[PDB]
Protein backbone atom coordinates (compact mmCIF):
# COMPACT_ATOMS: atom_id res chain seq x y z
CA UNK A 1 0.00 0.00 0.00
CA UNK A 2 3.14 2.10 -0.12
CA UNK A 3 2.51 5.49 2.34
CA UNK A 4 2.88 9.23 1.58
CA UNK A 5 3.54 11.11 5.10
CA UNK A 6 2.88 14.70 5.21
CA UNK A 7 2.28 17.60 8.12
CA UNK A 8 -0.72 19.21 9.50
CA UNK A 9 0.32 22.88 9.83
CA UNK A 10 -0.58 23.53 13.97
CA UNK A 11 -3.20 26.24 14.81
CA UNK A 12 -0.50 28.87 15.98
CA UNK A 13 -2.50 29.63 19.23
CA UNK A 14 -2.90 26.14 20.71
CA UNK A 15 -0.30 24.37 22.29
CA UNK A 16 1.93 22.95 19.65
CA UNK A 17 3.23 19.66 20.92
CA UNK A 18 -0.28 18.28 22.38
CA UNK A 19 0.96 16.01 24.40
CA UNK A 20 4.45 16.99 25.69
CA UNK A 21 4.05 17.23 29.66
CA UNK A 22 6.46 17.06 32.21
CA UNK A 23 6.68 14.26 33.80
CA UNK A 24 9.79 12.01 35.42
CA UNK A 25 10.87 8.64 34.64
CA UNK A 26 13.18 5.83 36.07
CA UNK A 27 15.01 4.06 33.06
CA UNK A 28 15.87 0.10 33.13
CA UNK A 29 19.16 -0.34 32.80
CA UNK A 30 19.67 -3.37 30.58
CA UNK A 31 22.77 -5.43 31.26
CA UNK A 32 23.62 -7.55 28.19
CA UNK A 33 27.16 -8.59 29.42
CA UNK A 34 29.67 -8.41 32.39
CA UNK A 35 32.55 -6.20 32.36
CA UNK A 36 35.21 -8.88 34.34
CA UNK A 37 36.89 -6.36 36.82
CA UNK A 38 40.20 -7.28 37.22
CA UNK A 39 42.83 -6.13 39.41
CA UNK A 40 46.30 -7.22 39.54
CA UNK A 41 45.34 -5.58 56.34
CA UNK A 42 47.01 -7.61 59.09
CA UNK A 43 49.43 -5.30 60.84
CA UNK A 44 48.99 -2.60 58.90
CA UNK A 45 45.42 -2.53 60.61
CA UNK A 46 47.65 -1.20 63.50
CA UNK A 47 49.04 1.60 61.88
CA UNK A 48 45.45 2.62 60.05
CA UNK B 1 55.83 -17.46 32.03
CA UNK B 2 59.12 -16.63 32.56
CA UNK B 3 59.69 -16.13 28.48
CA UNK B 4 58.32 -13.18 29.33
CA UNK B 5 60.36 -12.29 31.61
CA UNK B 6 63.32 -13.07 29.57
CA UNK B 7 61.61 -10.70 27.11
CA UNK B 8 62.28 -7.78 29.84
CA UNK B 9 65.74 -8.07 29.55
CA UNK B 10 66.85 -8.00 25.80
CA UNK B 11 65.57 -4.15 25.29
CA UNK B 12 67.76 -2.30 28.33
CA UNK B 13 65.75 0.89 27.35
CA UNK B 14 65.44 4.45 26.36
CA UNK B 15 67.73 6.50 27.87
CA UNK B 16 66.74 9.83 28.78
CA UNK B 17 68.26 12.71 30.86
CA UNK B 18 67.19 14.44 34.37
CA UNK B 19 65.71 17.44 35.53
CA UNK B 20 66.10 19.98 37.74
CA UNK B 21 64.30 23.30 39.42
CA UNK B 22 64.82 26.29 37.14
CA UNK B 23 62.65 28.46 38.63
CA UNK B 24 60.29 28.92 41.77
CA UNK B 25 57.16 31.40 41.48
CA UNK B 26 55.15 32.28 43.89
CA UNK B 27 52.24 34.70 44.37
CA UNK B 28 49.00 32.68 44.03
CA UNK B 29 46.92 33.66 47.72
CA UNK B 30 45.22 30.29 47.40
CA UNK B 31 46.53 26.70 46.31
CA UNK B 32 47.03 25.97 42.53
CA UNK B 33 45.02 23.39 41.04
CA UNK B 34 44.78 24.00 37.40
CA UNK B 35 47.41 24.97 34.86
CA UNK B 36 47.60 24.86 31.42
CA UNK B 37 49.66 26.73 28.10
CA UNK B 38 49.42 28.82 25.60
CA UNK B 39 49.29 26.17 22.57
CA UNK B 40 50.33 28.67 20.00
CA UNK B 41 53.29 31.19 20.87
CA UNK B 42 54.09 29.34 24.39
CA UNK B 43 54.03 32.92 25.82
CA UNK B 44 52.33 32.61 29.08
CA UNK B 45 50.87 30.22 31.55
CA UNK B 46 46.84 30.15 32.82
CA UNK B 47 46.89 28.90 36.15
CA UNK B 48 43.58 28.03 38.35
CA UNK B 49 43.87 28.46 42.02
CA UNK B 50 41.93 28.27 45.16
CA UNK B 51 41.31 31.58 45.59
CA UNK B 52 38.85 31.48 42.61
CA UNK B 53 41.42 34.28 40.41
CA UNK B 54 43.24 33.11 37.70
CA UNK B 55 46.79 34.43 37.22
CA UNK B 56 48.32 34.48 33.37
CA UNK B 57 51.94 34.21 34.25
CA UNK B 58 54.93 34.93 31.47
CA UNK B 59 56.47 31.90 30.56
CA UNK B 60 59.70 33.56 29.24
CA UNK B 61 60.55 35.49 32.60
CA UNK B 62 57.96 34.57 34.98
CA UNK B 63 56.31 37.58 35.15
CA UNK B 64 52.49 38.44 36.08
CA UNK B 65 50.75 39.77 33.30
CA UNK B 66 46.73 39.75 34.08
CA UNK B 67 44.13 38.66 36.70
CA UNK B 68 40.87 37.21 35.54
CA UNK B 69 38.37 37.41 38.43
CA UNK B 70 34.73 36.22 37.75
CA UNK B 71 34.51 32.42 39.78
CA UNK B 72 33.18 32.35 43.45
CA UNK B 73 34.56 29.23 44.39
CA UNK B 74 37.99 27.47 43.36
CA UNK B 75 38.74 26.91 39.96
CA UNK B 76 39.46 23.28 39.34
CA UNK B 77 40.25 23.06 35.49
CA UNK B 78 41.33 25.46 32.94
CA UNK B 79 41.68 24.64 29.12
CA UNK B 80 42.68 27.15 26.23
CA UNK B 81 42.08 26.29 22.76
CA UNK B 82 43.83 26.17 19.95
CA UNK B 83 41.89 27.29 16.10
CA UNK B 84 39.82 29.78 18.72
CA UNK B 85 41.49 32.92 20.65
CA UNK B 86 38.69 31.27 23.63
CA UNK B 87 39.98 30.06 27.29
CA UNK B 88 37.01 27.64 28.84
CA UNK B 89 37.70 28.22 32.83
CA UNK B 90 35.41 25.76 35.03
CA UNK B 91 34.68 25.99 38.55
CA UNK B 92 32.77 24.57 42.07
CA UNK B 93 30.50 26.79 41.35
CA UNK B 94 29.06 24.34 38.70
CA UNK B 95 29.13 26.86 35.86
CA UNK B 96 31.34 26.58 32.47
CA UNK B 97 32.64 29.79 32.14
CA UNK B 98 34.35 30.96 28.26
CA UNK B 99 37.18 33.93 27.93
CA UNK B 100 37.52 36.02 24.88
CA UNK B 101 41.33 36.25 24.71
CA UNK B 102 40.93 39.55 22.97
CA UNK B 103 38.82 41.48 25.26
CA UNK B 104 39.39 39.74 28.49
CA UNK B 105 35.64 39.61 29.27
CA UNK B 106 33.41 36.60 30.10
CA UNK B 107 31.68 36.26 26.71
CA UNK B 108 29.45 32.35 27.86
CA UNK B 109 28.55 30.70 30.85
CA UNK B 110 26.85 27.04 30.53
CA UNK B 111 23.93 25.84 32.09
CA UNK B 112 22.71 22.73 33.86
CA UNK B 113 25.65 20.33 35.96
CA UNK B 114 24.06 19.73 38.87
CA UNK B 115 27.62 20.33 41.00
CA UNK B 116 30.42 21.40 40.92
CA UNK B 117 32.36 20.41 36.90
CA UNK B 118 36.39 19.55 37.73
CA UNK B 119 37.02 18.48 33.91
CA UNK B 120 37.01 20.70 30.53
CA UNK B 121 39.12 19.18 27.32
CA UNK B 122 38.23 21.15 24.33
CA UNK B 123 37.16 18.70 21.26
CA UNK B 124 40.21 19.43 18.57
CA UNK B 125 38.32 20.06 15.46
CA UNK B 126 34.54 20.38 16.36
CA UNK B 127 34.32 23.11 18.03
CA UNK B 128 32.93 21.44 20.92
CA UNK B 129 33.29 21.06 24.82
CA UNK B 130 33.62 18.31 26.77
CA UNK B 131 32.77 18.85 30.75
CA UNK B 132 32.44 16.54 33.75
CA UNK B 133 32.51 16.45 37.45
CA UNK B 134 30.78 15.15 39.91
CA UNK B 135 27.51 15.11 38.07
CA UNK B 136 28.49 11.69 36.88
CA UNK B 137 27.97 12.50 33.75
CA UNK B 138 30.19 13.73 30.08
CA UNK B 139 28.32 16.64 28.74
CA UNK B 140 29.32 17.53 25.51
CA UNK B 141 28.63 21.09 24.71
CA UNK B 142 28.32 22.78 21.43
CA UNK B 143 30.37 25.64 21.40
CA UNK B 144 28.13 28.54 19.75
CA UNK B 145 24.13 27.89 20.80
CA UNK B 146 25.86 26.88 24.22
CA UNK B 147 23.34 23.82 24.17
CA UNK B 148 24.16 20.76 25.87
CA UNK B 149 23.93 18.73 22.62
CA UNK B 150 25.33 15.64 24.19
CA UNK B 151 24.80 13.63 27.51
CA UNK B 152 27.06 10.61 28.54
CA UNK B 153 25.52 8.06 31.05
CA UNK B 154 28.18 6.78 32.10
CA UNK B 155 30.34 6.14 35.32
CA UNK B 156 28.70 4.99 38.78
CA UNK B 157 30.52 7.46 40.42
CA UNK B 158 32.47 11.41 39.87
CA UNK B 159 34.76 11.92 37.02
CA UNK B 160 37.50 13.38 37.46
CA UNK B 161 39.61 13.69 34.32
CA UNK B 162 38.31 13.25 30.87
CA UNK B 163 40.15 14.14 27.56
CA UNK B 164 39.04 14.30 23.40
CA UNK B 165 40.51 12.80 20.62
CA UNK B 166 39.73 13.29 16.75
CA UNK B 167 39.24 9.94 15.61
CA UNK B 168 37.21 7.17 17.89
CA UNK B 169 36.83 7.12 21.00
CA UNK B 170 36.20 11.03 20.59
CA UNK B 171 36.39 11.22 24.61
CA UNK B 172 38.45 8.94 27.42
CA UNK B 173 37.29 9.43 30.92
CA UNK B 174 38.50 8.17 34.16
CA UNK B 175 36.20 8.04 37.34
CA UNK B 176 35.84 7.20 41.41
CA UNK B 177 34.24 3.94 40.31
CA UNK B 178 37.92 2.88 39.20
CA UNK B 179 37.31 2.26 35.88
CA UNK B 180 37.97 4.03 32.35
CA UNK B 181 35.62 4.23 30.23
CA UNK B 182 36.19 5.17 26.09
CA UNK B 183 33.25 6.40 24.08
CA UNK B 184 31.40 6.72 21.08
CA UNK B 185 29.78 9.59 21.40
CA UNK B 186 27.72 10.01 18.05
CA UNK B 187 25.63 6.62 19.00
CA UNK B 188 26.16 8.10 22.57
CA UNK B 189 27.49 4.80 24.67
CA UNK B 190 30.33 3.25 25.92
CA UNK B 191 32.81 2.05 23.26
CA UNK B 192 35.34 -0.23 25.42
CA UNK B 193 36.12 0.02 29.17
CA UNK B 194 38.76 -0.42 30.72
CA UNK B 195 38.70 -2.05 34.50
CA UNK B 196 42.07 -2.75 35.07
CA UNK B 197 42.84 0.23 37.89
CA UNK B 198 41.73 -0.63 41.25
CA UNK B 199 41.20 2.56 42.89
CA UNK B 200 40.18 6.13 41.74
CA UNK B 201 41.90 7.06 38.16
CA UNK B 202 42.52 10.52 39.51
CA UNK B 203 44.77 11.90 35.89
CA UNK B 204 45.25 10.70 32.67
CA UNK B 205 47.42 12.39 29.92
CA UNK B 206 47.56 11.77 26.00
CA UNK B 207 50.70 11.13 24.60
CA UNK B 208 50.98 13.85 21.57
CA UNK B 209 51.66 11.03 18.83
CA UNK B 210 51.91 7.46 19.69
CA UNK B 211 47.90 7.71 20.01
CA UNK B 212 47.65 6.44 23.32
CA UNK B 213 46.90 7.41 27.13
CA UNK B 214 48.58 7.17 29.85
CA UNK B 215 46.15 6.62 33.13
CA UNK B 216 46.91 6.64 36.91
CA UNK B 217 45.80 5.46 40.12
CA UNK B 218 47.51 5.33 43.50
CA UNK B 219 50.17 2.84 43.55
CA UNK B 220 50.18 2.07 39.47
CA UNK B 221 50.49 4.27 36.44
CA UNK B 222 49.22 2.37 33.49
CA UNK B 223 48.88 3.37 29.94
CA UNK B 224 46.37 2.19 26.99
CA UNK B 225 46.16 1.95 23.40
CA UNK B 226 43.71 3.77 22.36
CA UNK B 227 41.55 2.38 19.11
CA UNK B 228 41.74 -1.22 19.77
CA UNK B 229 41.98 -0.66 23.53
CA UNK B 230 44.57 -2.74 24.22
CA UNK B 231 46.74 -2.42 27.52
CA UNK B 232 49.82 -1.76 26.03
CA UNK B 233 52.38 -1.42 28.89
CA UNK B 234 52.80 -0.86 32.57
CA UNK B 235 54.98 1.60 34.26
CA UNK B 236 57.01 0.46 37.44
CA UNK B 237 55.90 2.07 40.31
CA UNK B 238 56.52 1.11 44.32
CA UNK B 239 53.63 3.33 46.09
CA UNK B 240 53.94 6.56 45.05
CA UNK B 241 50.41 7.02 45.97
CA UNK B 242 48.28 9.73 45.21
CA UNK B 243 48.98 10.40 41.78
CA UNK B 244 47.61 13.76 40.83
CA UNK B 245 49.11 14.12 37.61
CA UNK B 246 50.49 13.00 34.55
CA UNK B 247 51.88 14.79 31.52
CA UNK B 248 53.86 13.55 28.30
CA UNK B 249 56.52 15.26 26.80
CA UNK B 250 56.79 14.71 22.84
CA UNK B 251 60.07 13.34 23.60
CA UNK B 252 58.31 10.09 25.37
CA UNK B 253 58.81 11.35 28.78
CA UNK B 254 56.24 10.56 31.25
CA UNK B 255 55.88 12.80 34.40
CA UNK B 256 53.84 11.50 37.65
CA UNK B 257 53.40 14.11 40.35
CA UNK B 258 53.00 12.75 44.05
CA UNK B 259 51.14 13.78 46.95
CA UNK B 260 54.07 12.91 49.06
CA UNK B 261 55.69 15.22 47.12
CA UNK B 262 57.90 12.85 44.83
CA UNK B 263 58.62 13.97 41.39
CA UNK B 264 58.13 10.47 39.85
CA UNK B 265 59.64 10.78 35.67
CA UNK B 266 59.64 7.60 33.33
CA UNK B 267 60.18 6.82 30.16
CA UNK B 268 57.01 6.17 28.40
CA UNK B 269 58.03 3.11 26.13
CA UNK B 270 59.62 1.16 28.18
CA UNK B 271 57.76 1.86 31.98
CA UNK B 272 61.19 2.43 33.29
CA UNK B 273 61.50 5.03 36.31
CA UNK B 274 64.39 6.73 35.60
CA UNK B 275 64.48 9.77 38.31
CA UNK B 276 62.48 10.13 41.06
CA UNK B 277 62.72 13.83 43.12
CA UNK B 278 61.83 15.94 46.36
CA UNK B 279 60.64 19.57 46.02
CA UNK B 280 61.68 21.79 48.82
CA UNK B 281 58.47 22.58 51.00
CA UNK B 282 58.50 26.47 51.66
CA UNK B 283 59.85 28.97 54.19
CA UNK B 284 56.81 28.36 56.49
CA UNK B 285 54.99 25.42 55.63
CA UNK B 286 53.75 22.24 56.43
CA UNK B 287 55.36 19.03 55.19
CA UNK B 288 51.48 18.06 54.54
CA UNK B 289 51.69 20.93 51.97
CA UNK B 290 53.97 19.28 49.52
CA UNK B 291 52.43 17.76 46.43
CA UNK B 292 52.02 18.53 42.98
CA UNK B 293 48.25 19.75 42.20
CA UNK B 294 49.08 20.08 38.45
CA UNK B 295 51.38 20.18 35.65
CA UNK B 296 52.39 20.55 31.78
CA UNK B 297 54.74 20.82 29.45
CA UNK B 298 54.98 23.57 26.52
CA UNK B 299 54.06 23.31 23.33
CA UNK B 300 58.53 22.02 22.92
CA UNK B 301 58.56 20.05 25.83
CA UNK B 302 62.00 21.11 27.03
CA UNK B 303 60.27 22.75 30.16
CA UNK B 304 57.78 21.89 32.99
CA UNK B 305 55.61 23.44 35.30
CA UNK B 306 54.02 22.17 38.41
CA UNK B 307 51.64 23.76 40.64
CA UNK B 308 52.08 22.74 44.02
CA UNK B 309 49.78 22.71 46.84
CA UNK B 310 52.22 25.52 48.88
CA UNK B 311 50.84 28.53 47.22
CA UNK B 312 53.48 28.42 44.06
CA UNK B 313 54.13 27.26 40.78
CA UNK B 314 57.85 25.55 40.23
CA UNK B 315 59.61 25.69 36.29
CA UNK B 316 61.80 22.54 36.03
CA UNK B 317 64.16 22.21 33.44
CA UNK B 318 66.00 19.37 31.65
CA UNK B 319 69.40 19.34 32.29
CA UNK B 320 71.89 19.88 29.41
CA UNK B 321 74.73 17.81 30.60
CA UNK B 322 74.05 14.92 31.54
CA UNK B 323 74.10 12.11 28.37
CA UNK B 324 76.67 9.01 30.03
CA UNK B 325 79.04 10.43 31.72
CA UNK B 326 76.77 9.68 35.24
CA UNK B 327 73.09 10.07 34.19
CA UNK B 328 72.02 6.69 34.73
CA UNK B 329 68.84 6.23 37.16
CA UNK B 330 67.83 3.21 38.89
CA UNK B 331 69.58 1.16 35.71
CA UNK B 332 66.25 -1.32 34.46
CA UNK B 333 66.49 -3.37 37.59
CA UNK B 334 62.37 -4.86 37.62
CA UNK B 335 61.28 -7.06 40.46
CA UNK B 336 58.90 -10.37 39.32
CA UNK B 337 55.29 -9.09 40.22
CA UNK C 1 49.73 -10.80 65.28
CA UNK C 2 46.68 -10.22 64.31
CA UNK C 3 44.55 -9.63 61.80
CA UNK C 4 43.91 -11.29 58.37
CA UNK C 5 43.16 -10.27 55.35
CA UNK C 6 40.30 -11.70 53.55
CA UNK C 7 41.72 -13.95 51.18
CA UNK C 8 43.75 -16.03 54.11
CA UNK C 9 40.95 -16.29 55.98
CA UNK C 10 38.60 -17.60 52.82
CA UNK C 11 41.01 -20.37 52.75
CA UNK C 12 40.86 -21.42 56.18
CA UNK C 13 36.82 -21.39 55.97
CA UNK C 14 37.46 -23.16 52.54
CA UNK C 15 39.16 -25.54 54.85
CA UNK C 16 37.34 -26.03 57.56
CA UNK C 17 34.44 -26.43 55.64
CA UNK C 18 36.00 -29.77 53.71
CA UNK C 19 36.79 -31.52 57.16
CA UNK C 20 32.63 -31.21 58.17
CA UNK C 21 32.13 -32.50 54.84
CA UNK C 22 34.50 -35.19 55.40
CA UNK C 23 33.00 -36.26 58.61
CA UNK C 24 29.73 -36.23 56.89
CA UNK C 25 30.95 -38.87 54.59
CA UNK C 26 32.64 -40.86 57.39
CA UNK C 27 29.67 -41.47 58.96
CA UNK C 28 27.74 -42.11 56.42
CA UNK C 29 30.23 -44.86 55.69
CA UNK C 30 29.68 -45.84 59.11
CA UNK C 31 25.63 -45.87 59.07
CA UNK C 32 26.26 -48.39 56.08
CA UNK C 33 26.86 -35.16 33.43
CA UNK C 34 25.92 -32.79 31.15
CA UNK C 35 23.79 -32.44 28.64
CA UNK C 36 23.54 -29.56 26.07
CA UNK C 37 20.33 -29.16 24.05
CA UNK C 38 21.08 -29.13 20.16
CA UNK C 39 18.42 -26.35 20.07
CA UNK C 40 19.62 -24.65 22.76
CA UNK C 41 23.16 -24.07 24.34
CA UNK C 42 21.36 -24.57 27.87
CA UNK C 43 23.65 -26.95 29.78
CA UNK C 44 21.58 -29.66 31.80
CA UNK C 45 23.53 -31.07 34.71
CA UNK C 46 21.79 -34.35 36.91
CA UNK C 47 21.31 -34.09 40.45
CA UNK C 48 21.10 -36.44 43.56
CA UNK C 49 18.20 -34.84 45.48
CA UNK C 50 20.20 -36.04 48.66
CA UNK C 51 23.76 -34.09 49.38
CA UNK C 52 21.41 -30.94 47.97
CA UNK C 53 18.83 -31.30 51.35
CA UNK C 54 21.78 -31.87 53.15
CA UNK C 55 23.53 -28.68 51.73
CA UNK C 56 20.52 -26.88 52.67
CA UNK C 57 20.31 -28.44 55.93
CA UNK C 58 23.82 -27.35 56.57
CA UNK C 59 23.94 -23.77 55.49
CA UNK C 60 20.90 -23.07 57.15
CA UNK C 61 22.38 -25.20 60.82
CA UNK C 62 25.44 -23.26 60.95
CA UNK C 63 23.42 -19.54 59.88
CA UNK C 64 21.46 -20.40 63.04
CA UNK C 65 24.53 -21.32 64.92
CA UNK C 66 26.14 -18.44 64.45
CA UNK C 67 23.30 -16.05 64.71
CA UNK C 68 22.71 -18.26 67.97
CA UNK C 69 26.81 -17.34 69.55
CA UNK C 70 26.92 -14.08 68.21
CA UNK C 71 23.27 -13.59 70.24
CA UNK C 72 24.92 -15.31 73.40
CA UNK C 73 27.87 -12.39 72.88
CA UNK C 74 25.28 -9.97 72.69
CA UNK C 75 23.48 -11.27 76.02
CA UNK C 76 27.15 -11.27 77.87
CA UNK C 77 28.06 -8.09 76.35
CA UNK C 78 25.50 -5.82 78.12
CA UNK C 79 25.50 -7.57 81.73
CA UNK C 80 28.72 -7.36 82.23
CA UNK C 81 29.86 -3.95 82.33
CA UNK C 82 28.19 -1.80 84.85
CA UNK C 83 30.81 0.59 85.45
CA UNK C 84 30.55 3.95 83.70
CA UNK C 85 26.79 5.96 83.98
CA UNK C 86 24.51 5.57 80.43
CA UNK C 87 21.40 6.72 79.48
CA UNK C 88 20.75 3.71 77.25
CA UNK C 89 21.79 0.33 75.67
CA UNK C 90 23.28 2.27 72.60
CA UNK C 91 25.70 4.27 74.95
CA UNK C 92 26.64 1.39 76.53
CA UNK C 93 27.67 -0.08 73.20
CA UNK C 94 29.84 2.80 72.09
CA UNK C 95 31.76 3.37 75.26
CA UNK C 96 32.28 -0.66 75.26
CA UNK C 97 33.72 0.36 71.65
CA UNK C 98 35.62 2.89 73.66
CA UNK C 99 36.72 -0.21 75.58
CA UNK C 100 38.03 -1.50 72.20
CA UNK C 101 40.36 1.62 70.87
CA UNK C 102 42.13 1.23 74.70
Amino acid sequence: HHIEVVSKQMDPLLPRFVGKKARKVVAPTENDEVVPVLHMGEADPNEW
Amino acid sequence: IVNRYEKLLSQRPEWHAPWKLSRVINGHLGWVRCVAIDPVDNEWFITGSNDTTMKVWDLATGKLKTTLAGHVMTVRDVAVSDRHPYLFSVSEDKTVKCWDLEKNQIIRDYYGHLSGVRTVSIHPTLDLIATAGRDSVIKLWDMRTRIPVITLVGHKGPINQVQCTPVDPQVVSSSTDATVRLWDVVAGKTMKVLTHHKRSVRATALHPKEFSVASACTDDIRSWGLAEGSLLTNFESEKTGIINTLSINQDDVLFAGGDNGVLSFYDYKSGHKYQSLATREMVGSLEGERSVLCSTFDKTGLRLITGEADKSIKIWKQDETATKESEPGLAWNPNLS
Amino acid sequence: RGGISYDQLAKLSYEKTLRNLATQTQNSSKQDKVQKDTKTGKITIADDDKLVNKLAVSLQSESKKRYEARKRQMQNAKTLYGVESFINDKNKQFNEKLSRES
